[PDB]
């Protein structure tokens, strides 16, 4: 028998692992103060990971990794771009930006900013919208919290019957040995009211989030198209595939974002393991580039989804360090030698 | 030199504590006549915890025997070990005490207790850093229960900063026939939360069962109770007899005990159950000492464990054994069964392992709980105490002594709050 | 980076290496409160003695 | 030259203090007599070894050490066993009876009693020093006596040696040897008492030197005795500067200039390697590359926990065997640009380095084999408030039912010094975590 512990009563995704796993019959459900316990379902803020590893005689695992923040944060993101040589300051595939505070990297913004002016080119950047710098430093200063210019992508990819924007989200499972593993089951989260190119202020054209978008559900269900309908809009109407022209850039970001925290955030050698389940949010424009917006340490399934991945979450994170009495995941994995 | 002084008064309390005595003075190379006997040191080293040192290299138990009438000491002077206790530690009166609380409290043992506390006085006086006193009794008799827990107020009078612990005897009605033991023990207990820091709650109701079911004694004997008395005794006090880490002395032991002051009632457990002459030729592995030691079928309280919460624990281990099998059993134990272990107080058992079995085995294990589960007992007197009380049946016996009603009011209050009190910290 | 303060000697040596640059009561009163802490408890023995008398 | 008198409290302290005495005695080539055929000065001197060891008339050389326990049994095997003889009877003071696992016992009600006996005895060995540099204090967070008489007497040494540096070797309570349950109580009470009064800390958490013992020297339960002489190499590695000729940590002061620049925030990190066991057959000997990463490891701490989550204010190396300063400063290189390692804003990223060229000393017949190279790091880092926290939630558990709180009432003390105590340590978990990010 072993024991676990829920600290998140608002996390869908581990509502089902715990149910999965009592469902299971070798493991038992404890109160969340407890100690002596084999798996922490941890709570999404000040997660006591201190605590963690100092109770002898049980093998103690939770579901973060400790510092994955600085991925999962967007003005930590940038930082984590813009000063580590693995990634920065070339990196092809994040959108140009900015960490502004409110009343730094702001005189370092507008520089760019103006010779985009006297280049002559499409100079739309997000924090929202607007091709005027000074909307954006005056939005800022008013609103309160620390915000990102980032560079707006004018030319997305955009899906036909309807002219309208996507996203792209991919769960990625990190275990205690850092094995990253991408769920095979991705989903492009659709806009369904064609995208404008000069009308900015009507922002649901322009941000396909799956709350915002609410006609609504015209062309798919829930505004939530997969990908073997993805794979064959690719096959039919670009003569390409999804696995080609898109799931390897998605896999080198994934892969490249990860390496580079490992140092700082593997369990390898510590006294506890942690596991952690991330969505990595994607763009892709009209030349089909992938692009990352950014990474949510805390993410949410899709509801035809769950069943799948909770199961996957439990195989290859829980029961890896904890064994009981066809692989959803692609391992992945690079060694080029040079 | 930490000395206890012993005191042992009634029937029940002479008996268990001569037997006591005759088990850890085999324990420590003791024979009947105080002479050492022993094949190692470890025996000697303390000693003086419970005996004096006379000419001639002779040991005697700091003990005192007490009663009320003659027949169970002539029964202790005339046995086989009968020869080593001082004879001016023998403290007796003729009249009896007739199973009477008031008797043995006010009445008949006030005529005698003072003859007593000069016996306590002289062996007090002579120690060099005294702990504490303990005393083995009956709460279902008079002498014991009425008369032991006079003693008691007096000694805490006297020697208010040092340990007072008892082996308390509680009645069952599978033992004993006399109606008005509820009366006894409920007045006794009352005692006992006020004026005792550490009570090992001894119920006969569990010493009958263990010796009817599990041992097959199909008619059991007071010596068929005694002896699982007796190893239960041998268990807990090893700690204070052997050097000497965990529990080393009665204070120390108080503070790791009990968290609140009322709730010093303890639960003692012992593996492997035996009875006497029947031959245990196969020692127990350390996982089978962990699984029996922790068994409700072998605690000497008849209480569910699994009704309650453990306050705190201490398991203490004996024989020649793995350290390390004896820590991972522990773990495993707290660990498969955490919820019966209050989260609020962390780190709650700690183990002790002492290398010198008990006579007859390899290996044996002792268990000392603080459970919340031990209301049931209180809760079995209470229901025995109200059924007759709320008729004032057998009263006469008492007030003929010169008792009041509102004594029985007050001590049925304090039980029945005791009670409470262990349901408020079992549902913490 | 940087070696700087290296002393040596026959037993050994030492130095600093630098990567990257910046960027109580009185004896009075513990008594008083030793003194206070021993009131408290003669106060409760003193009780416990008026509740046994 | 300038003394330090060394303090042993409880019996954590006092036996700690046996394995390190022992240590001491074998570095520097003293017999259990307190003969010393290697110094020619007879009867006196100042060597940097006469920092630890006075000197008679006769040649003997005794500790500048006093032995203090409520309780005589421990002490007792001090006066009588192999090192008798290099301790005067006046420097082991013992009580009757032991502060039973209660802070209040051992600071209020046997503290008060044996106080001025304590000084006397160490005022005796501060009259025959010439300069006096301070003390260095010994104890467990657990014990009574070890955490409440001690941070009795460290109120009384500011009283009457208000210039004199303090510092403190604490062991920090672990499930798997602890002997009350009321430790966390202890520690949080002595912590709080002790804070204003120590210059410089060096915790030990019994539970990481007891996994040291199991993963590293193959023990399968360790007793005292393990834990002891392994405590007392890393106690020996940071007193070495003390005690032979160098320009590193030369003196008390220099160990909070170097290692403490918020004086609140007084607890340095140690790291020891390499902890090789005795009985094994064949071993590589490990590079100054490899002991020096190896200094980067949670599991080869004093205390559990991880700098990579944290920031570090200052960082020492203390080497000792065959090392070289072009070999640390190539090791230094490679580490830095393999791991997390961020200093605060407000200091320099960088080590202060101490090689001796003798390796480290070990007991015959103990777990730990002979070496060539060996380092202690000594690093201020905000991860060691893991350790506050563990406790301070450990404290909170039990004092939210006011569990055991009757114990430390009894004696005296007030139900409102634990909420002081509690608030204080509140205070020093939020200077850790500003500090830190
Ligand atoms: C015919 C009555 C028998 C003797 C009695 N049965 C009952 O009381 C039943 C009957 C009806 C309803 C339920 N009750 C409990 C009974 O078996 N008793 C206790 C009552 C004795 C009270 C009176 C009659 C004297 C058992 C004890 C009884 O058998 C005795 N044991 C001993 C005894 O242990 N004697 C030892 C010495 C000794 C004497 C006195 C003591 F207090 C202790 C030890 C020596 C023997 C050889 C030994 O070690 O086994 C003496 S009497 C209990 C365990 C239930
Ligand atoms: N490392 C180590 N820890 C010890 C030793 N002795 C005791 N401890 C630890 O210290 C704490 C107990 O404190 P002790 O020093 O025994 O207690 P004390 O200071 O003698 O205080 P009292 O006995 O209460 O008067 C527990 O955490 C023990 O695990 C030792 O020799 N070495
Ligand atoms: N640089 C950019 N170019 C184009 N679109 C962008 C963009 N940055 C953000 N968006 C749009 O905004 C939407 C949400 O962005 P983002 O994920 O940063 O906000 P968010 O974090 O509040 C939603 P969630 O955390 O739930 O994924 C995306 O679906 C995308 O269409
Ligand atoms: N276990 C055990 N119980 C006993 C013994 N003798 C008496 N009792 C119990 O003690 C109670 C009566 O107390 P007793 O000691 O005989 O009366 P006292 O002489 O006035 O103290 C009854 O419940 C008996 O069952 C004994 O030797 N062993
Ligand atoms: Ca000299
Ligand atoms: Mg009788
Ligand atoms: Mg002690």
């Amino acid at each position: 028998m072993y024991t676990f512990v829920v600290r998140d009563e608002n996390s869908s995704v581990y509502a089902e692992v715990s149910r999965l796993l009592l469902a299971t019959g070798q493991w038992k459900r404890l109160r969340k103060d407890n100690p002596r316990f084999n798996l922490m379902l941890g709570e999404r803020n000040r997660l006591p990971f201190g605590r963690l590893g100092h109770e002898p005689g049980l093998v103690q695992l939770v579901n973060y990794y400790r510092g994955a923040d600085k991925l999962c944060r967007k003005a930590s993101l940038v930082k984590l771009i813009k000063t580590s040589p693995e990634l920065s300051e070339s990196c092809t595939w994040f959108p140009e930006s900015y960490v502004i505070y409110p009343t730094d990297e702001r005189e370092v913004f507008l520089a760019a900013y103006n010779r985009r002016r006297e280049g002559r080119e499409g100079n739309v950047w997000i924090a929202l919208i607007s091709s005027e710098a000074s909307e954006l430093l005056d939005f800022i200063d008013e609103q309160g919290q620390v915000h990102v210019i980032q560079k707006y992508l004018e030319k997305p990819l955009l899906l036909e019957p309807g002219h309208r924007k996507f996203d792209i989200r991919s769960w990625v499972l990190v275990d205690h040995l850092y094995n990253i593993y991408l769920y095979r089951e991705g989903v492009l989260r659709t806009s369904s009211e064609p995208y404008n190119s000069a009308n900015f202020q009507d922002k649901t054209c322009h941000l396909t989030n799956h709350c915002i978008q609410k006609n609504y559900g015209r062309y798919e269900e829930g505004n939530e198209m997969f990908f073997e309908e993805f794979n064959q809009y690719l096959m039919d109407a670009l003569n390409t595939t999804l696995e080609n022209s898109i799931l390897l850039q998605i896999k080198h970001i994934i892969r490249s974002c990860l390496m580079c925290i490992e140092p700082a955030i593997s369990t390898k050698h510590l006294h506890y393991q942690s596991f952690q389940l991330f969505g990595f949010d994607f763009m892709v424009d009209e030349e089909l580039k992938v692009w990352l917006i950014e990474v949510n340490g805390a993410p949410a399934c899709a509801q035809k989804l769950y069943a799948e991945l909770c199961q996957g979450i439990v195989d290859v994170a829980i029961s890896s360090v904890f064994p009981l009495a066809t692989s959803i995941f692609i391992k992945l994995h690079h060694h080029h030698h040079h | 030199m930490r000395e206890i002084v012993h005191i042992q008064a009634g029937q029940c309390g002479n008996q268990i504590g001569a037997k006591f005595w005759e088990v850890i003075s085999d324990e420590h190379g003791i024979d009947p006549t105080g002479s050492y006997h022993g094949d190692s040191d470890l025996q000697l080293e303390r000693i003086n915890v419970y005996y004096n040192e006379a000419t001639g290299n002779k040991y005697v138990p700091r003990a005192i025997l007490v009663d009320l009438e003659p027949g169970t000491m002539d029964s202790v002077r005339s046995g086989p070990f009968g020869q080593i206790f001082r004879p001016d530690n023998f403290v007796f009166g003729q009249s009896g005490a007739g199973n009477n609380w008031a008797k043995g409290h006010y009445t008949e043992g006030a005529e005698l207790v003072d003859s007593v506390l000069d016996v306590v006085r002289k062996e007090s006086e002579s120690c060099d850093c005294l702990q504490g006193f303990q005393l083995t009794h009956s709460l279902g008799g008079g002498t014991g229960s009425g008369m032991g827990t006079l003693l008691i107020s007096k000694i805490r009078e006297e020697y208010p900063d040092r340990i007072m612990n008892t082996f308390s005897v509680m009645p069952s009605p599978k033992v004993s026939d006399t109606v008005v033991e509820p009366y006894n023990a409920t007045l006794s207990v009352h005692q006992l939360v006020e004026n005792t820091d550490e009570t090992y709650c001894i119920d006969n109701e569990a010493l009958y069962d263990i010796c009817f079911r599990t041992l097959k004694l199909t008619t059991p004997t007071y010596g068929d109770l005694n002896h699982l008395v007796s190893a239960t005794m041998s268990g807990v006090t090893t700690c204070l007899r052997f050097p000497g880490q965990l529990n080393a002395d009665l204070r120390k032991l108080a503070v790791n005990m009990v968290p609140f002051p009322r709730l010093h009632f303890f639960m003692p457990g012992f593996a492997p159950l035996t009875s006497r002459g029947s031959q245990q030729y196969r020692a127990l592995t350390v996982p089978e000492l962990t699984q029996q030691m922790f068994d409700s079928k072998n605690m000497m309280a008849a209480c569910d464990p699994r009704h309650g919460r453990y306050l705190t624990v201490a398991a203490i281990f004996r024989g020649r054994m793995s350290m390390k099998e004896v820590d991972e059993q522990m773990l495993n134990v707290q660990n498969k069964n955490s919820s019966y272990f209050v989260e609020w107080i962390p780190n709650n058992v700690k183990t002790a392992v002492c290398d010198i079995p008990p006579r007859g085995l390899k290996m044996s294990a002792t268990f000392i709980g603080n459970s919340t589960a031990i209301q049931e007992l209180f809760k079995r007197i209470s229901e025995q105490f109200t059924a007759m009380f709320r008729r004032k049946a057998f009263l006469h016996w008492y007030t003929g002594e010169g008792m009041d009603e509102m004594e029985f009011t007050e001590a049925e209050s304090n039980m029945n709050d005791l009670v409470s009190e262990y349901q408020q910290y079992q549902d913490a | 980076m940087e070696v700087i303060e290296l002393n040596k000697c026959t037993s050994g040596q030492s130095f600093e290496v630098i990567l990257k640059p910046p960027s109580d009561p009185s004896l009075e009163e513990i008594q008083k409160k030793l003194e206070a802490a021993e009131e408290r408890r003669k106060y409760q023995e003193a009780e416990l003695l008026k509740h046994l008398a | 030259m300038r003394e330090c008198i060394s303090i042993h409290v409880g019996q954590a302290g006092v036996q700690i203090g046996n394995a390190c005495w022992e240590l001491y005695c074998l570095e520097h080539g003293i017999q259990p007599d307190g003969q010393m055929p290697s110094d020619k000065t007879i009867g006196g001197g100042d060597d940097s070894f006469n920092t630890f060891f006075s000197e008679t008339g006769a040649g003997k050389h005794v500790p500048r050490a006093v032995f203090v326990d409520l309780e005589p049994t421990v002490i007792d095997e001090v006066r009588t066993g192999t090192y008798r003889q290099l301790f005067h009877p006046e420097q082991l003071i013992t009580g009757k009876e032991d502060a039973a696992n209660n802070y209040a016992r051992g600071h209020y009600t046997i503290g008060k009693e044996i106080i001025d006996l304590v000084l006397d005895r160490i005022r005796k060995l501060a009259d025959q020093c010439t300069g006096l540099q301070g003390f260095l204090v010994f104890h467990s967070f657990g014990g009574g006596t070890g955490s409440g008489f001690t941070s009795l007497l460290m109120e009384r040494l500011s009283v009457d040696y208000g210039k004199k540096s303090k510092l403190e070797f604490s062991i920090y309570p672990a499930p798997q040897v602890s002997t009350a349950v009321v430790e966390p109580y202890n520690s949080i009470l002595t912590t709080h008492t002790t804070l204003e009064h120590s210059d410089c800390a060096f915790m030990v958490d019994n539970e990481a030197i007891y996994d040291i013992c199991r993963r590293n020297l193959d023990i399968e339960r360790p007793t005292y005795t393990n834990l002891n002489r392994l405590i007392s190499q890393i106690v020996s590695s940071i007193t070495a500067s003390l005690r032979f000729d160098g320009a590193l940590n030369v003196d008390l002061t220099e160990f909070q200039t170097n290692l403490v620049p918020y004086p609140r925030i007084h607890f340095p990190l140690a790291t020891y390697a390499p902890v090789i066991s005795a009985e094994k057959a064949y071993h590589e000997q490990l590079s100054v590359a490899e002991i020096t990463n190896a200094c980067f490891e949670p599991a080869n701490q004093m205390v559990k926990c991880d700098p990579r989550h944290g920031k570090y204010m200052a960082c020492c190396l203390l080497y000792r065997g065959d090392v070289v300063p072009k070999d640390v400063n190539a090791a230094i290189a490679t580490i830095k640009t393999k791991r997390s390692i961020q200093f605060v804003d407000w200091c320099p990223t960088g080590f202060k380095v101490g090689i001796n060229y003798q390796p480290p000393t070990v007991v015959p017949g103990g777990d730990l084999a002979k070496v060539q190279r060996a380092v202690c790091m000594l690093s201020n880092t905000t991860a060691i408030a893991e350790a506050w926290a563990r406790l301070d939630h450990k404290f909170d558990l039990m004092y939210a039912k006011r569990a055991f709180v009757h114990w430390y009432v009894g004696e005296g003390m007030e139900e409102g010094e634990f909420s002081e105590a509690r608030e204080d340590m509140a205070a020093l978990e939020k200077d850790y975590e500003e500090v830190g990010v």
